[PDB]
């Protein structure tokens, strides 16, 4: 259905241990496809998914250039932000940015993104209009004023409405066999007695892509949101994801509980019960 | 491809 | 303001004794990004463990997958040891094939 391209930039200062490290990773949906690391022996934009490997040297050279330039810009920016917050030269700090575009099934721009954080806190973001900024504090207002004066929002809008969506559409075609394939979860319910009158029912989902999934437990048809333990969806390492949901139930009452599974790769939602 | 970003 | 890592230890495929698999340690929800992760076999550090490229979630917190080939047996114990600035001492989480 809908898709996204997103780049994730992390720059971290490390006083006494060289210049700040810059890492950029690119994703289409839940699939990483490139990386760049300023600490690499020979920093280069590198492929991380098979379908991107066909791009020619111009792609790799241009993206490498952009990332080397960005490395320096983020270093200058970290120096600036330290000043905006009256911070000493002794501490380590982090500047993060995530940017990119979302498209619908027809490939048209749904919306664009350009958001930044400093030391894990929201700093500045491009608004959905792709024309104005939201600054989190008086420090970010300095960046906002600079970016307004230089019409940076206009640059982002041009990139997001052009380059970004054009490349996303290209990636989606080149990687269609995986990027446009939803793999349904393999599911089962396990049962583990806790004591003489309580047992855990755990509903498993394995091998699914993309990561978006809904796993719920119902008791007599009512959602057990408060009583359900849901682990974070986790990567298996083969592109797929895993998740479980568990509920503690009175012994003998197991049949009043059903696990419901919703996922894009399923022909229809699943309703599972424990099978003794 | 990526964007060449501006200084904060 | 810092955030302590969540930690899950698990296998890529359903575990079957004698059969080669991958052992995963997924650390997530942490900030700042510097983190130390070891995979352990019977209390000893496994050599040449690989990991994913650093990325982060919508809430800005970081995540990494550390992984290595392994062949689970009935007797061998596996675990993940994590240190982070938020932790007074390294946290050890044992692999449970039912989790």
């Amino acid at each position: 259905g809908s898709h996204s391209m997103r780049y994730f930039h992390t720059s971290v200062s490390r006083p006494g241990r060289g210049e700040p490290r810059f890492i950029s990773v690119g994703y289409v949906d839940g699939t990483q496809f490139v990386r760049f690391d300023s600490d690499a022996a020979s920093p280069r934009t590198e492929p991380r998914a098979p379908w991107i490997e066909q791009e020619g040297p111009e792609y790799w050279d241009r993206n490498t250039q952009i990332s080397k330039t960005n490395t320096q810009t983020y270093r200058e920016s970290l120096r600036n932000l330290r000043g905006y917050y009256n911070q000493s030269e002794a501490g380590s700090h982090t500047l993060q940015r995530m940017y990119g575009c979302d498209v619908g099934p027809d490939g048209r721009l749904l919306r664009g993104h350009d958001q930044s954080a400093y030391d894990g806190k929201d700093y500045i973001a491009l608004n959905e209009d792709l024309s104005s900024w939201t600054a989190a504090d008086t420090a970010a207002q300095i960046t906002q004023r600079k970016w307004e004066a230089a019409r940076v929002a206009e640059q982002l809008r041009a990139y997001l409405e052009g380059t970004c969506v054009e490349w996303l559409r290209r990636h989606l075609e080149n990687g269609k066999e995986t990027l446009q394939r939803a793999d349904p979860p393999k599911t089962h319910v396990t049962h583990h007695p806790i004591s003489d009158h309580e047992a855990t029912l755990r509903c498993w989902a394995l091998g699914f892509y993309p990561a978006e999934i809904t796993l719920t437990w119902q008791r007599d048809g009512e959602d057990q949101t408060q009583d359900t333990e849901l682990v974070e969806t986790r990567p298996a390492g083969d592109r797929t994801f895993q998740k479980w949901a568990a509920v503690v139930v009175p012994s003998g009452e197991e049949q009043r509980y059903t696990c419901h599974v919703q996922h894009e790769g399923l022909p229809k939602p699943l309703t599972l019960r424990w099978e003794p | 491809s990526e964007l060449e970003i501006k200084r904060y | 303001i810092q955030r302590t890592p969540k930690i899950q230890v698990y296998s890529r495929h359903p575990a079957e004794n004698g059969k080669s698999n991958f052992l995963n340690c997924y650390v997530s929800g942490f900030h700042p990004s510097d983190i130390e992760v070891d995979l352990l076999k019977n209390g000893e550090r496994i050599e040449k463990v690989e990991h994913s490229d650093l990325s982060f979630s919508k809430d800005w917190s970081f995540y990494l997958l550390y992984y290595t080939e392994f062949t689970p047996t009935e007797k061998d114990e596996y675990a993940c040891r994590v240190n982070h600035v938020t932790l007074s001492q390294p946290k050890i989480v044992k692999w449970d094939r039912d989790m």
